């Protein structure tokens, strides 16, 4: 249901279709607990479950993130 | 084999680095470690490329050519997927990075020693393939595209800048173990402000032994690359710009920090409706930006305690059907 | 405080105009408005959301983010 | 009294509803219930709306005069801020509702009036105007788009929102007064209507807590508070403005199909605009057009044909902004 995605390389993994034409990095994405769900250009913290979307030029995985889940643990350091 | 067809709708400008003297007519130098890259397969693939060495140049004219037999060879020419493409380039500068520490395995000794152990450097690579932009980036080179918009000139930056002033490189550094406020407090990383680079086997292999990185389950200094998804590039209507740090480092020096993006592209913009070839509008830009940095330094005044000297300044174009007159 | 609709509703009087979705309607999902674009918060899960467009449906766009800010899913009903 | 200056740079076109007969091109009509306004108060404040009435015309009739009253004579004509000029709008709608209410205060053919006026509704529509800033005010399902010329084709957005029983935030609305979503978003349709906001209708507004589907609620689930939409920019457009009422994007989509309606409406008054020399004609023309359009449907019958048995009443309003006539 949701173990798979703690390890970092199988949520890159979910990448693979990401649409051409995004800003951020995919790596970058993983590398900040995001998984691809599928539609658009929307992520999921792994942790909090909170998506992402509409990203822009510019932007920083973990900058967003904080700002959209100020608390999803993975980016509060709960895992290491 | 380093022979293969070169492009020839990409410019190259370049001017080595030069330490000025208190007495004015003064201009010093020393040995330069930038190296390009303008290759077109046989296949009618492009890859482009600006490395910035540092602590010798016995890497930056490795990786350059290395990484061209790992990607013009076939590997990449072909109509593979957008993942796929990513992930040759990964496997790419893999197979340079271990094979060049393989290659540093051969009293005036010790001076050597010293040398190859730090020697390093950092890349910036752009490869085409069917009006699609990528983008592999791994220190601090920066990488533009520039678009005609029917309301100006639209610029920006396909890669991020890997420093301690990223929020992104210092969480990674901070999973590892090491402590973000200081490390961000310092700035600086064995002489290198670069979070990520090639080669440099010392803070590779020795990271340990670094009060800095002391705490440290991986790699602090890693040389993976941070690929940028492909970039759609049929409609559009510009340029593509690889730089060195050197340069958008020296501009920042004189007029001042950011901007610096918006301006070279400016002046790049200028440069194009009054050259011949692109080249010249390469160098004409470096010559231009060379200028206005030795000038602040003598008509010193605010900014010129910032311009005491510069390092190797690189600049590569590509222009994607923009007027060159 | 903001656990009050009326006073969440109160933090739009500053709202950037030309945005798309409908003040009342953003603080009927729970929502307030910080003061930088157009970024407002969950006054629950403190999740914030931005960058609206036209045809957006605040509590859509909630459950989506945040897709468990309790407000959203029923755990708030004073009576 | 409400005689006041009209606008002359907003044309209207409209067609009555009408049913059709088995026997084909045959129609029939219905006592018709919907009005528009298209003032200009003295003091240069322009003021539009589309009122879409249902069970009598006895509401439309009013809400349309009422509001003028409580808009044009002073309270919005002014320097105001944005806010403040949503605030003003919000104690207008009030005021026709309380007012409204106390109104409906008056053979055995009584029970027959009774039923009416108890029944009584309307839905509206109000664009307001103010040095280049627009303002939609909305209760209902009337729709408001705002067309944009762009160097790339013409823009077309929506600006408000459908109150029907398929938004997310009128369901979330319903729901924190205590009823069931997926319930009512299943009916689809709460007494004979389908918009979950509306003016007058005395029945639902006092005595909702005698409806099933309405019973358990701390408050009225159908209320008739609009939804304004913060100010917009008007300074360097150039297009025009669009209030159109449910039975026209109504129609129209029960031909060609769901969605892609407000482009196509777009796209037709767009042609239109061009061969034509009033504003009136402009309008009407694309109301004639889609009345076309829906009794050929009809006719001319096949897969879509079992969805256009009839129409209501079809009303639209053109504002134009720059966009050249000739
Ligand atoms: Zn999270
Ligand atoms: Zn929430």
């Amino acid at each position: 249901k949701e173990e798979e995605f703690v390890e970092e390389f199988n949520r890159l993994k979910t990448f693979a279709n990401f649409p051409s034409g995004s800003p951020v990095s995919a790596s970058t994405l993983a590398r900040a607990g995001f998984l691809y769900t599928g539609e658009g250009d929307t992520v999921r913290c792994f942790s909090c479950h909170a998506a992402v979307d509409r990203w822009q030029y510019g932007d920083s995985a973990v900058g967003r993130h904080r700002k959209v889940s100020p608390n999803c643990r993975f980016i509060n350091g709960f895992y290491l | 084999t380093d022979d293969l067809p070169l492009c020839h709708l990409s410019g190259v400008g370049s001017a080595s680095n030069r330490s000025y003297s208190a007495d004015g007519k003064g201009t010093e130098s020393h040995p330069p470690e930038d190296s390009w890259l303008k290759f077109r397969s046989e296949n009618n693939c492009f890859l482009y490329g600006v490395f910035n060495g540092y602590d010798g140049n016995r890497v930056t004219n490795f990786v350059a050519q290395r990484l061209s037999a790992e990607l013009l060879l076939g590997q990449l020419n072909a109509e593979h997927a957008e993942a796929d493409v990513r992930r040759v380039l990964l496997q790419a500068f893999d197979v340079v990075e271990r094979s060049f520490l393989e290659s540093i395995d051969d009293l005036e000794r010790l001076k050597t020693l010293e040398r190859e152990i730090s020697g390093g450097a950092m890349a910036v690579v752009a490869v085409l393939l069917n009006n699609k932009l990528y983008v592999a980036n791994v220190g601090t080179n920066r990488a533009l595209l520039c678009k005609s918009t029917v309301d100006g000139l639209q610029v920006t930056q396909l890669n991020v800048d890997h420093t301690t002033e990223n929020e992104d490189e210092l969480f990674r550094l901070s999973q590892l173990g090491l402590d973000a406020g200081k490390i961000k407090q310092v700035g600086i990383i064995c002489g290198q402000e670069s979070t990520r680079r090639i080669g440099d086997y010392k803070v590779k292999y020795g990271y340990t032994d670094i009060d800095l990185l002391s705490a440290a389950k991986s790699k602090p200094i890693i040389a993976e690359p941070e690929i940028h998804g492909a970039q759609p590039l049929d409609g559009v209507t510009g340029f593509l710009v690889l730089m060195s740090e050197g340069l958008y480092k020296a501009l920042e020096a004189a007029h001042g920090p950011g901007q610096a993006n918006q301006e070279i592209a400016a002046m790049i913009d200028t440069e194009f409706a009054k050259q011949t070839s692109l080249d010249a509008v390469a160098q004409a830009v470096v010559d231009r930006v060379k200028r206005i940095h030795s000038d602040t330094f003598a008509s010193g005044g605010e900014r010129a305690r910032f311009c005491p000297r510069h390092e190797d300044m690189t600049l590569l174009v590509r222009n994607f059907g923009y007027p060159l007159g």
